[PDB]
């Protein structure tokens, strides 16, 4: 825990040759209070996360952390809300870039590879700090199937079964663990169902957010407060 | 592009960063120049005298152009750079005016140079003082000296680099009309205000005489000797 | 950006910060390297944190070429940059050459940009340690390039968790006659020493270098040899 | 110090300048913004710090667009100079596509403005926060929300300033949904009446400004007339 | 044109385990005859030599820029270049000014470094090589050296056979040129020594 | 920003460049670096630091590297701060060859590097080059040279001088043992050898614990090598028979 | 058209030039010098466009005397001729070329006496004898008659005077004056002036 | 540490007002107006005996109607002084005609502020301009903050306070340019350390029809007496 | 302490230190008063004297024959601004062929003196001003700040002890619109002499004057010419 300089301020190495400055960004994605689950299944990617909207004058609609990046590619953000919606914009962006570059759609793999690299360069660059969030993605690729891919303010990133963000981070990642050591709805229902244990919550259909792909529809969509329904009920 | 402001004004009136290189200055070889009739006389305390070092690679005493010579005292590096920006300055103002510099006019350049780094972004002050010998067109003998902070003045005699001071009390009271009434006795004043602070003044004293329509002149040990000898 | 540097000298002459990017390096995965009489091979350990990871989804043992491979020691991310930025110097030296770059001068092209990033503005060094093997004119290298800029060729070495110990069994296994399959043994071998509980063909990452070009082993085969 | 610049993360995970920025706008007077079934209509209570300014002055309610209006509550030299960011992003998307930018997208384009001026130690955070409100026969009517550290959201209803907490109170007893703009404007008044102090903060103007089916889509300040009715209901309900 | 403005001729030839460069040494301009010992064939390593012909300022300007990047190259890589390497260095160094041209088409001749190969090749104004097996021309006459070469070069030529080939064909065909001549240089390179020549030529 | 620049570039209070002085702190503990100026050439002994038995052996040298077809030179310090340097007087030299159509004289190179070395001293914050280099070359003005230049950017023409770890004591052996105009080259070899012995801390000299470069004339050409191993045992083998 | 002659010898260079300086059909200046001391043993024998060769000259003039204010030492006439030709080189494909025909004679301490013949494109040739101008055309075939490279310098100045006296009889230009230099190890000296 | 455009709490740029403080610190400069011209003397201040008089320059001319003293930071003078040179020409080359002293002072007082982080700061000295015009006989004084102000009579530099109290007790408006001339020389010998002499000062006038005169050492004699 | 020195840096009060700081500027300045009625625009300044030899400090410059301005605080940033100021009003001129509104040059010069308070290593102006002008929208007086906020008002005074000059006019506003030219000065001249200790009196050496209006282009009145305003003042 040595300390030297200005090595808490800017993101330089310390004594012990660690970056504070990262670690204190991962401290801020735990900021906004959510958590997200992503589980991958033979045929199917589906990303889970946590609907909190206690504020009543708020419209509904405008308030989500599931993003669409391209047809193929979804996406849910964790953390600072302002990073994030620069990040997803940033992706939006690489992803059009690399279609009209390359003649093809980006993989799923790349884009977070991408963004990771861009993510790399506030750790070595002092003037600017790192972005205060996590981003998972999903899509289908032609060969490999259902992605699961993950990037965090260091600049890691890594392609998962299944993977969790946020507040309830860690006890999702043990829930998981045992679970994984599927059809569409057993994946569906091993999302949700990991989300509610961690959280001790028995959920409604407007207190979650549903996003999949699969290999018959590729393209990302999101679950309607009826199609939740259906899973949820199914579960009970 | 690093643009901080180095030189900046103190609480009471003062740039510390150029009073910082006036330090500097202080710690540097001793330079003693001195006006003469038709010869002006240069004196610089060689210092470093080991025996195997190549005593023509570490020269003070350097040359500007075909008509005049300087010397410096504080940071040699910053002396090098100085001496090479002058020197594109007399080559520029012999192909823009088709005549060679005045003695006042190379010292005003240098001086320029020297207070352009007192205000300017990213830079300290050169650390840095000279003393600016030679004659004009005509053929009148001139001393000047500028330091660090850009200001020069004419001098009859002066000193710079370390124990300056000293010198220049003693300068005052030997420096006359018979003491510089001919060529051979410019160059005992000279030798007798440097070896107030030269440690065994002799083989640690460099010289040189810039006359009429003549080239830096060095002299040499044994030259230098005779004086050595007699005084 | 900053314009100033950010590695400086301290009163001993040391560059702190090059110091702590080394500590950076020291507690990061150990990665071995040997030099055979007919290859290189490069091993490092990776263990992931969980079974969620998917293990055949990034690598750390990485081609820049068909005849030269890296392998790294330290911080991933700033692993990513270099690596890249090494195909780039390969790709841009066989543009006006036409022939693919040698070892030796790869390795000090990408010590020249690690360098730079302990005298340029606003910046921290790389906090990571390379390996640079390869095979040019029937002959095999290894290199190693860390923080400051420094690169040395190697026989035999080993870098993070536990190198010192790693360095003294390798002292006491190396010979100057050994084959590939031998060094391969020998290097899997040297991870063994500092690994914490059951090796697998999952949690390790293998590259060879010969004269038919430099491959990562795949799982099947590194199966075979553990 | 771990507060002294925006590219300083502290220990817990927090940007100090961007809360200390929304400190600013907490210090402000309260504007409130209401959507209904017809448009949006926008209320603010415009102190008035001294008797030798002139009635309309240092407003608070300004146009980025024919279709757009912009209530900000803070610093107003920040808030101005967003409102210039905005009227160039409606401006510049009308040009490259040929139409009336939607407000979710111009909401968005301007919070990430915001946004840029909380990552580095070059700038500082904008000092304030602002609502825009819009009306369109495709869209509907719209309300976002953009604060300090550049979250933007549509809202129903929305408050901003020192009484924000006391304003959302009163806003949430109106069922806006199934109301009409002319009927609205009324409601808006009385809540800024009931949220304004009198001990402290002596002497406001009411500013109010509207955009819906009522205005054919065009963003405008309540005529005179319709808000004296406003004013005087506001009177005797408190 | 500006490629016949100082005139000059260049040839390599293949023989074998040798390889032979010559040039002739005319430097005019137009018309008139300045000097006849202009140099066109410089040596870039022990067993490598490059010709040039074309605009005699841009030949001098070529040979010394190359000469600094071979420079360079051999002190980082601590290596004789090898006769490939250099071709492509060169053509790298003729395309960067794609449009703007040297105007001098080089003919590089030598042995490799290690196997000691006889290489040969010849490169346009813009860069484009063209490695051959039996010989290279450059120059104002390159039409009739063509003829020259065509028809006298045989293939596994001993050095002494080479040497008479390439010199019967330089001469020949330097004497139907007017801006070419005044004299040829021949470089017989073998694997343990170089040979330089000057021959009998017209001086008219 | 102002509240994180380390403002490398100043005068401290007594006139003194601490960067400058801090690199030199660096320099006096590398490995020893000595040059020696003989009557028919130039020499350069460079301890070595890299001795690690795994360590593999595929360059020129270590610490020498050759500059142009005349001049070579030793660096003491920072490893990858040389590197810069020596590619940089590589270029200094082959500019001057391609406009002047000439190999750069000794003197004019070593000035052109300490040129950029003061720059980085005076402007821009950037901290300067921990390097102090050796130069041995031949030109046609002036022979055989021998040169030394440091970080501050100051740099002096030697017949025998020595930088890096214990440089002062084997300065000062040098003044009791250097002939001027009376040495040659294996006479010189041989006080390298004498010098080294005594600097360098670990009884057997070795021949793998140093490198040696001799810088002559031969046929109207300059010769630069580096003594290999059997010359270097053979000469160790002298001085314990001397 | 402006003429300018070097004659080599075993221990010297002979130069000399023409005098008219003119604009049109008048001739303005009729004692105008074309050759110009870069140093103590090097001229720079210039003609060409108006303009172009004062400012070429003297931009060299002055990087050559910067040299030996540097250094100590002057520059070679080799070395002095290749920095012409580079720099002349360099402005021939930029917006503003020198169009200038030059000659460069000097004495080397080691090398000895050269000549170095320069055309507006930048090749450098080094020569035993060399001409400029329209009069080289008539000049060129007398040098390579009558020259021998152990030329004594009394056999020169003749060999150049009959080169002149040609120019009076078969040049259609009126050029009554040259000027005449020689260079050697004791420097630079000025002969007389050969005039009709 | 602060920037050099800091504010203070009593809001004052703190790089400023040590500007003024280097001011306090220079010679003395003293200068009058009158209907007859303006005369301009300042105290040379020489440091030693060995030191050439005839070198020190304290006032010098911009133009032939316009002259000027300077104090404090010398160095830093001389860029402001060949700023006002160039600007003048500048003038006569565009307009055909003269610069007044108003506009010439205007135009050097807009480079005061200029600095930041380009001059990196403020300059260190202030300046006394004299001259004739179509008005007359004009007198303004600039310093390091940018502001000038005409001024009937001025006294800048270490010794200001008691030269402008003299000033004030002894000027009026229909004094001529001999009691002016005398008058200053009489003020600035009670606040110079050293003794009045015709070496150690520098006196200049500007009247209406003749141009910038530095006085010789005669005429400062004779005045002297 | 810690937040005092730079202006990118928010206190945690939610406040700018250096921005209050430059609003010190103005507070330490001469006094200036600005009041109008329903025909014209009035600008008066007490000119400040350095010394009892030195000419009184200009307070207030033309900007163009429709506005006029007076300024408070730094006098290099004073002429910085109204530089400014002339150049956009000679461009209004130059594309339009018509005068520049008084109230769109006020919002230039907020969006010009805003955009160096939330930069890093740069300062605010640190001046106040008083712009008085007149349009098709009538006369007008304006009041800018270093905080580049800016006020449109019926009567204004910016400087040292200029509150009481506020409260004078606070109370005699009522009857400004009505009022003709001459008792409008008058008024102006009185609220400004409140500002000024008991001992000293408005003079003809310290009280300048501007004045804009209906048909009429900026006029500036200076020693004699503010005579006939001075006499008959009780």
């Amino acid at each position: 825990g040595s300390s030297a300089g200005f090595d808490r301020h800017i993101t330089i190495f310390s004594p012990e040759g660690r970056l504070y400055q990262v670690e204190y960004a991962f401290k801020a994605i735990n900021q906004g209070g959510l958590t997200s689950v992503a589980v991958r299944g033979k045929d199917c990617a589906v990303i889970v996360t946590q609907k909190k909207v206690p504020d009543k004058l708020l419209d509904s609609s405008t308030v989500t952390h599931l993003f669409k990046i391209t047809e193929n590619i979804g996406c849910v953000m964790t953390g600072m809300t302002a990073d994030s919606r620069s990040q997803v914009q940033r992706a939006r962006y690489e992803a059009a870039n690399w279609k009209y570059k390359y003649g093809y759609e980006i993989p799923v793999d790349m884009l977070c590879k991408r963004i990771a690299d861009i993510s790399q360069v506030y750790t070595q660059n002092a003037e600017m700090r790192p972005l205060g969030c996590c981003m998972i993605l999903i899509g289908i690729d032609e060969e490999q199937g259902p992605q699961v891919y993950k990037c965090d303010p260091a600049g890691y990133y890594c392609g998962f079964k299944a993977t969790a963000a946020g507040v309830k981070q860690t006890e999702s990642t043990s829930f998981l663990e045992k679970k994984v050591k599927w059809t569409f709805e057993q994946t569906v229902e091993t999302a949700i169902t990991c989300l509610s244990t961690v959280l001790s919550i028995d959920f409604k259909p407007s207190e979650i957010e549903v996003g999949v792909v699969t290999v018959e529809n590729p393209k990302f969509r999101i679950l309607s407060e009826a199609e939740i329904d259906a899973h949820l009920v199914a579960l009970a | 592009s690093y643009d901080r402001a180095i030189t900046v004004f103190s609480p009471d009136g003062h740039l510390f960063q150029v009073e910082y290189a006036q330090e500097a200055v202080k710690k540097g070889s001793t330079a003693v120049g001195v006006r003469g009739k038709d010869i002006v006389v240069l004196g610089v305390e060689k210092k470093s005298v080991a025996k195997l070092q190549d005593e023509r690679t570490v020269r003070k005493i350097c040359a500007l152009d075909d008509n005049v010579c300087m010397a410096f005292a504080g940071l040699t590096a910053d002396a090098r750079i100085v001496i090479n920006r002058a020197r594109v300055e007399c080559q520029s103002h012999r192909l823009t005016v088709e005549d060679p510099v005045t003695v006042e006019y190379i010292t005003r350049y240098i001086a320029s140079l020297k207070q352009r780094y007192t205000q300017s972004n990213g830079r300290r002050p050169f650390g840095i003082s000279a003393l600016i010998v030679g004659f004009d067109f005509d053929g009148t003998p001139r001393l000047y000296q500028t330091d660090p902070s850009g200001t020069y003045h004419a001098w009859k005699a002066n000193a710079i680099g370390r124990g300056a001071k000293s010198v220049r009390e003693f300068l005052e009271k030997n420096y006359t009309d018979e003491a510089i009434e001919t060529d051979d006795l410019t160059i005992k004043l000279v030798i007798k205000a440097l070896l107030e602070v030269v440690q065994s003044g002799g083989k640690n004293i460099e010289l040189a005489v810039m006359r009429r329509d003549q080239p830096l002149k060095i002299l040499n040990p044994e030259e230098i000797e005779k004086y050595v000898a007699e005084i | 950006g900053y314009s100033f540097s950010l590695t400086t000298f301290s009163p001993s002459g040391k560059l702190v910060q090059i110091e702590y990017a080394l500590a950076a390096v020291a507690g990061g995965a150990p990665s071995v390297g040997i030099k055979a009489a007919n290859g290189v091979v490069l091993a490092t350990e990776k263990k992931q944190k969980s079974i969620l990871y998917d293990e055949r989804s990034v690598h750390k043992v990485e081609p820049i070429t068909k005849h030269i491979g890296l392998v790294y020691s330290g911080m991933g991310p700033d692993y990513r940059v270099l690596v890249h930025r090494a195909r780039k110097l390969a790709q841009q030296y066989y543009l006006v050459y036409q022939e693919p770059i040698p070892t030796a001068q790869l390795v000090q092209r990408v010590a020249s940009v690690m360098q730079e990033y302990t005298q340029s503005g606003g910046v921290r060094p790389f906090g990571v340690s390379l390996l640079i093997c390869g095979w040019n004119e029937g002959r095999p290298y290894l290199f190693q390039s860390d923080p400051s800029g420094a690169y040395f060729a190697w026989k035999a070495t080993a870098m993070g968790k536990n190198y010192v110990n790693g360095k003294t069994f390798l002292e006491k296994r190396y010979n100057e006659d050994l084959e590939l399959e031998d060094a391969i043994h020998t290097a899997i071998l040297t991870l063994k020493e500092s690994f914490e509980g059951q090796m697998t063909e999952d949690n390790i990452e293998v590259g060879i270098c010969n004269e038919a070009g430099f491959r990562r082993l795949t799982p099947t085969e590194v199966k075979d040899y553990l | 110090g771990y507060d002294l610049s925006a590219s300083t993360f502290s220990p817990d995970g927090r940007v100090f300048q961007v809360e200390y920025a929304m400190k600013a706008v907490e210090n402000s007077s309260t504007a409130i913004g209401i959507r209904c079934k017809d448009g949006v209509v926008f209320g603010v209570e415009k102190l008035v710090l001294s008797k030798l300014y002139e009635e309309g002055s240092n407003k608070r309610l300004f146009n980025v667009d024919r279709h757009v209006g912009m209530a900000v509550a803070g610093l107003l030299a920040d808030a101005r100079s967003l409102a210039d960011i905005a009227r160039e992003e409606a401006s510049n998307f009308r040009s490259n596509f040929g139409y009336n930018i939607p407000l979710k997208h111009l909401a968005d384009r301007v919070a990430m403005y915001v946004h840029a001026y909380t990552l580095y130690s070059a700038v500082r955070p904008f000092g304030c926060s602002f609502m825009l409100g819009s009306y369109s026969v495709n869209d509907g009517a719209q309300l976002y929300m953009i604060d300090p550290s550049g979250v933007s959201y549509g809202y129903w209803g929305c408050a901003i300033g020192k009484a924000r907490q006391a304003a959302k109170t009163e806003i949430e007893k109106l069922q806006m949904k199934e109301m009409t703009c002319r009927d609205i404007v009324k409601e808006v008044a009385k809540i800024i009446y009931i949220v304004h102090d009198e001990v402290k903060d002596k002497a406001f103007e009411l500013e109010l400004s509207w955009v819906g089916e009522i205005t054919k889509g065009r963003h405008e300040i309540v005529p005179k007339d319709i808000r004296e009715e406003a004013e005087k209901y506001a009177k005797e309900s408190l | 044109s500006i490629m016949s403005y100082n005139g000059g001729a260049v040839m390599a030839m293949k023989g074998k385990n040798c390889v032979a460069i010559a040039a002739d040494r005319r430097f005019g301009i137009q018309a008139q005859m300045v000097t006849t010992d202009f140099q066109k064939i410089f040596p870039m390593g022990d067993r490598l030599y490059i010709g040039l012909a074309g605009l005699a300022t841009d030949v001098q300007t070529v040979a010394q820029r190359l000469k600094f990047r071979l420079n360079l190259y051999e002190l980082k890589e601590g290596r004789q270049i090898k006769p490939y390497t250099l071709m492509s260095m060169v053509a790298n160094l003729l395309y960067e000014k794609r449009f703007g041209p040297y105007y001098t088409e080089p003919v590089i001749a030598g042995l490799d470094p290690k196997t000691f190969k006889p290489f040969i090749c010849s490169l346009d104004l813009i860069g484009c090589p063209m490695v051959t097996d039996d010989f290279v021309v450059s120059g104002t006459c390159s039409e009739q050296m063509y003829g020259m070469c065509e028809s006298l070069w045989e293939p596994n030529m001993d050095p002494e056979h080479l040497f008479e080939t390439i010199s019967q064909a330089m001469l020949n065909a330097v004497d139907r040129d007017a801006v070419s001549g005044m004299g040829v240089i021949v470089h017989i390179i073998e694997k343990d020594k170089i040979t330089t020549r000057t021959l009998k030529a017209r001086m008219d | 920003s102002r509240r994180y620049d380390s403002r490398t570039t100043i005068f401290s209070p007594e006139g003194r460049l601490y960067q400058v002085e801090y690199a030199m702190e660096a320099i006096g503990h590398a490995g020893t670096c000595l040059g020696i100026l003989a009557n028919d050439g130039v020499l350069l002994a460079a301890e070595r630091r890299n001795i690690h038995k795994l360590l593999d052996e595929v360059f020129f040298s270590e610490k020498i590297y050759k500059l142009n077809e005349d001049m070579a030179c030793s660096v003491a310090g920072i490893t990858s701060d040389a590197n810069v340097l020596t590619n940089e007087l590589r270029l200094i030299a082959q500019r001057y060859l391609l406009q002047y159509q000439e190999p750069i004289p000794c003197e004019q190179l070593v000035t052109a590097l300490c040129d950029i070395k003061q720059a980085y001293t005076q402007f821009g914050g950037k901290r300067p080059f921990g390097v102090s280099l050796l130069y041995i070359g031949w030109d046609k003005h002036y022979g055989f040279q021998l040169y030394q230049s440091d970080p501050s950017g100051n740099y002096g023409g030697w017949k025998a001088t020595c930088i890096g770890n214990n440089s002062a004591a084997a300065v000062s052996m040098l003044k009791q043992d250097y002939k001027e105009g009376e040495m040659t080259l294996k006479s010189a070899l041989a006080l390298a050898i004498k010098v080294l012995n005594k600097t360098m801390d670990v009884s057997k000299l070795s021949a793998e614990k140093v490198e040696i470069a001799t810088l002559t004339r031969e046929n109207g050409k300059t010769v630069i090598r580096v003594l290999k191993q059997k010359e270097v045992e053979q000469l160790i083998k002298n001085h314990e028979e001397e | 058209m402006e003429y300018l002659i070097g004659i080599q010898g075993p221990d010297y260079v002979l130069v000399a030039s023409d005098q008219v300086a003119a604009s049109s059909i008048v001739q303005m200046k009729d004692d105008h010098d074309k050759m110009f001391k870069m140093s103590e043993k090097i001229l720079l024998l210039c003609v060409g466009e108006a303009g172009d060769t004062v400012q070429f000259a003297e931009y060299i003039q002055k990087n050559v005397q910067l040299y030996k204010m540097r250094n100590g030492y002057e520059l070679s006439p080799t070395a002095a001729a290749n920095f012409t030709r580079r720099n002349l080189a360099d402005c021939l494909r930029s917006r503003t070329p020198y169009h200038v025909n030059l000659l460069l004679a000097g004495y080397d301490e080691h090398e000895g006496p050269a000549l170095y013949y320069m055309d507006y494109l930048a090749a450098l040739a080094k020569a035993p004898f060399a001409a400029h101008g329209y009069g080289a055309f008539l000049t060129l075939s007398i040098l390579d008659r009558y020259y021998t490279p152990t030329i004594s310098r009394e056999r020169a100045v003749e060999l150049l005077r009959k080169c002149l006296e040609e120019l009076q009889k078969r040049f259609i230009l009126n050029l009554p004056t040259f000027s005449v230099r020689i260079i050697d190890k004791n420097g630079i000296h000025d002969l007389d002036n050969i005039s009709f | 540490d602060r920037g050099v455009n800091t504010f203070s709490p009593e809001g004052r740029l703190f790089q400023v007002e040590y500007a003024i403080e280097a001011i306090k610190l220079g010679s003395t400069a003293i200068g009058i107006q009158t209907s007859e011209g303006v005369c301009l003397a300042v105290e040379k201040r020489i440091t030693s005996p060995l030191m050439e008089p005839s070198s020190i320059e304290k006032i010098v001319e911009i133009d032939a109607h316009i002259g000027c003293a300077m104090s404090g930071l010398i160095a830093d003078a001389k860029t402001l002084i060949d700023k006002a040179r160039v600007e003048t020409q500048n003038h006569w080359f565009t307009y055909n005609e003269t610069m007044t002293v108003e506009s010439v002072t205007q135009a050097v007082s807009n480079l005061a502020l200029q600095f930041g982080e380009a001059m990196s700061r403020p300059f260190g000295v202030a300046l006394l301009f004299g001259g004739v015009d179509e008005k007359g006989p004009q007198l303004f004084h600039m310093d390091p903050s940018g502001t000038f102000v005409q001024c009937d009579a001025r006294a800048i530099g270490s010794a200001s306070e008691g030269a402008q109290s003299s000033l004030q007790e002894v000027y009026h408006k229909s004094m001529t340019l001999k009691e002016a001339i005398k008058s200053s020389l009489i003020i600035l010998k009670q606040v110079m350390e050293e003794k009045l002499n015709a070496t150690n000062i520098e006196l200049a006038t500007v009247q209406p029809g003749q141009n910038f005169h530095m006085f010789t050492k005669e005429e400062l004699e004779e005045v002297i007496k | 302490n810690q937040y005092d020195n730079d202006v990118t840096v928010w206190s945690p009060q939610g406040r700018i230190h250096q921005i209050e700081y430059a609003m010190e500027a103005v507070k330490q300045g001469s006094a200036t008063v600005g009041l109008k009625s329903k025909t014209h625009a009035v600008l008066v300044a007490l000119k400040r004297a350095q010394s009892e030899l030195a000419a009184h400090q200009k307070k207030i410059l033309h900007v163009d024959n429709h506005i006029g301005i007076s300024i408070a605080g730094l006098t290099a940033d004073a002429r910085l601004l109204c530089n400014f100021m002339r150049q956009e009003c000679l461009d209004s001129r130059f594309v339009f062929d018509r005068p520049l509104p008084v109230s769109r040059l006020v919002s230039l010069i907020g969006s010009k003196t805003q955009i160096p308070t939330q930069r890093y290593g740069r300062r605010p102006y640190g001046v106040g001003l008083l712009i008085a002008g007149y349009d098709d929208m009538g006369p007008h007086i304006f009041q800018t700040c270093p905080s580049a906020n800016y006020f449109d008002c019926r009567a204004m005074s910016i400087g040292a002890r200029s509150q009481s000059a506020r409260t004078y006019l606070e109370r005699h506003m009522s009857g400004f619109m009505e009022c003709n030219l001459n008792e409008l000065v008058k008024h102006g001249l009185r609220a400004l002499r409140e500002t000024l200790p008991a001992e000293q009196d408005l003079t003809t050496k310290n009280v300048s004057i501007g004045i804009v209006g209906k048909d009429l282009e900026f006029t500036i009145y200076d020693d004699d010419d503010v005579s006939p305003f001075l006499e008959g003042l009780e």
